């Protein structure tokens, strides 16, 4: 049993007609102190999977190392490591889910919430969540922490059920996610303006975008708000 | 007297370890394999005897990778070869885990060296 020290906030994601999108800001908080700003919380594995992690950062770094080892190991005595026997997004998730549940069962968890986003070899979209309790689930949209409360409602207005997936384009989807990131920056006190976003398309492959920023924010109306009730000036 | 060649870690009167020498015979009886160091890398190659037309071509790979930067090929008892590479892989992962940097080839060599030397002590 432990307690998280350096933490990463929300990880939001969703799937569209040809793939999945996943994003996460670049902050590493230390309680109320916004301590680190160059933190990458999106972990690409191969070119068909991206693992987004929130929660304890030291544990994230540990999971990172676990992931690199998976890749190294899978290549051992594997002439098809970059083909028929390359790591599938579903293998990566099952592995992490197994570790997460084993660790919680030993009462020594990896204090994280994880979303594995990717595209299977047959083209199918893959989006599944696993957390420190070993709990797992799938939905057209997935978000951790604060994003679960504010991002899911927005992303679900785009893809409210399975049938909405084939009707959603990368443009529409990426737009939703980028809007959600801005909302989170407005109401989440542990968020950052800078974030990374990744797209995994069954045709265009893995596109990883770094150093994005929340733009087009509305603050002007703030000048009109004075006092907390009766004050006029 | 005699019998110095029946047990593995025994010194014969002339200071030799006959069991190791007999192991060498197993090696000389094996397929030929080589390595050539170039100006910025190394090349490994080996002979794969085709026992019959039944062996699927290109399938029974012999060269093995350790970590992501080391190549290994051997002659002799193949299973012993795999055994040694498995150890090498653990040895490499352990090194990276503690020091972060992938294991230097010289360091990797002594790891394999100490392990093999260990099998001539008992």
């Amino acid at each position: 049993t432990q307690q998280p020290i350096v933490t990463g906030t929300s990880v939001i994601s969703m799937k569209y007609d040809n793939g999945v999108i996943i994003a996460a800001d670049n902050l590493g908080s230390y309680g109320s102190l916004l301590r680190f700003n160059g933190v990458e919380r999106l972990i690409p594995v191969g070119d068909n999977t991206v693992v987004g992690i929130s929660g304890d950062i030291s544990d994230m770094q540990h999971i990172e190392r676990l992931l690199k080892d998976l890749v190294t190991e899978n290549a051992y005595d594997n002439p098809l490591a970059d083909a028929e026997e390359a790591l599938e997004p579903s293998y990566i998730f099952e592995y992490l889910a197994t570790v997460m549940y084993q660790r919680r069962s030993k009462m020594n968890p990896l204090w994280n919430a994880i979303i594995v986003a990717g595209v299977q070899s047959n083209g199918d979209q893959f989006l599944r969540y696993v957390n420190l309790l070993g709990v797992t689930y799938s939905s057209p949209t997935l978000a951790t922490g604060f994003g679960a409360h504010m991002a899911n409602p927005l992303l679900r207005k785009v893809v409210d059920r399975e049938s909405d997936i084939p009707k959603t384009t990368v443009q529409v989807a990426e737009e939703a996610i980028v809007n959600a990131m801005r909302v989170l920056y407005y109401r989440d006190a542990r968020s950052s303006r800078n974030f990374s976003l990744a797209i995994i398309d069954k045709n265009t492959g893995l596109t990883f975008k770094k150093n994005l920023q929340v733009e087009n924010m509305k603050w002007d109306f703030a000048k009109d708000i004075k006092g907390y009730g009766t004050q006029k000036i | 007297g005699t019998g110095y060649d029946l047990s593995n870690s025994v010194f014969s009167p002339d200071g030799r370890n006959f069991q190791v020498e007999y192991a060498v015979k197993a090696v000389e009886n094996g397929t030929t394999s080589i390595g050539i160091k170039c100006n910025d890398g190394v090349v490994f190659a080996v002979e794969k005897l085709i026992t019959s037309k039944l062996l699927v071509p290109q399938k029974n790979v012999k060269i093995q990778v350790v970590d992501r930067h080391i190549g290994c090929v051997y002659s002799g008892l193949i299973p012993d070869g795999r055994h040694l590479v498995n150890r090498g892989r653990e040895e490499a992962a352990s090194f990276k885990k503690l020091y972060k940097t992938p294991i230097p080839i010289p360091a990797f060599a002594d790891r394999l060296g100490q392990y093999v030397q260990a099998h001539t002590l008992y």
